[PDB]
C-alpha cells in the first residue's frame, strides 16, 4: 500500500483489505519518511 | 452526547484534550442523571416521612 511503486488515480483508488497479520505502526511514525501523518480516529501513539 | 458511552473507549481513541471534550458531555449527562436520582429521592423521602 504504502510502498507501491504507482498508487492507482484518486478519481478510482485502490482499497486493500488488511486482516490476520501483525500490524507495526512504529516503523511508519518514528521514521521520518512521509510528510503528513495524522489520525482521526485513534491517536497516533496509541495505534500499536 | 459523547461518541461513545464507554469511558476506555474514548481515552483509548481521542487525544487528552479532545476526550475532554467528549468526557464533558460525559459527565455533564451523568451529573443531570445523578441529580435527578437524588433530587427524586429528597422528594420521595419527604412523603415516606
Amino acid at each position: 500500500v504504502f510502498n507501491a511503486t504507482r498508487f492507482a488515480s484518486v478519481y478510482a483508488w485502490n482499497r486493500k483489505r488488511i486482516s490476520n497479520c501483525v500490524a507495526d505502526y512504529s516503523v511508519l511514525y518514528n521514521s521520518a519518511s512521509f510528510s503528513t501523518f495524522k489520525c482521526y480516529g485513534v491517536s497516533p501513539t496509541k495505534l500499536n | 452526547g459523547a461518541i461513545s458511552s464507554v469511558l476506555n473507549d474514548i481515552l483509548s481513541r481521542l487525544d487528552p484534550p479532545e476526550a475532554e471534550v467528549q468526557i464533558d458531555r460525559l459527565i455533564t449527562g451523568r451529573l443531570q442523571s445523578l441529580q435527578t436520582y437524588v433530587t427524586q429521592q429528597l422528594i420521595r423521602a419527604a412523603e415516606i416521612r
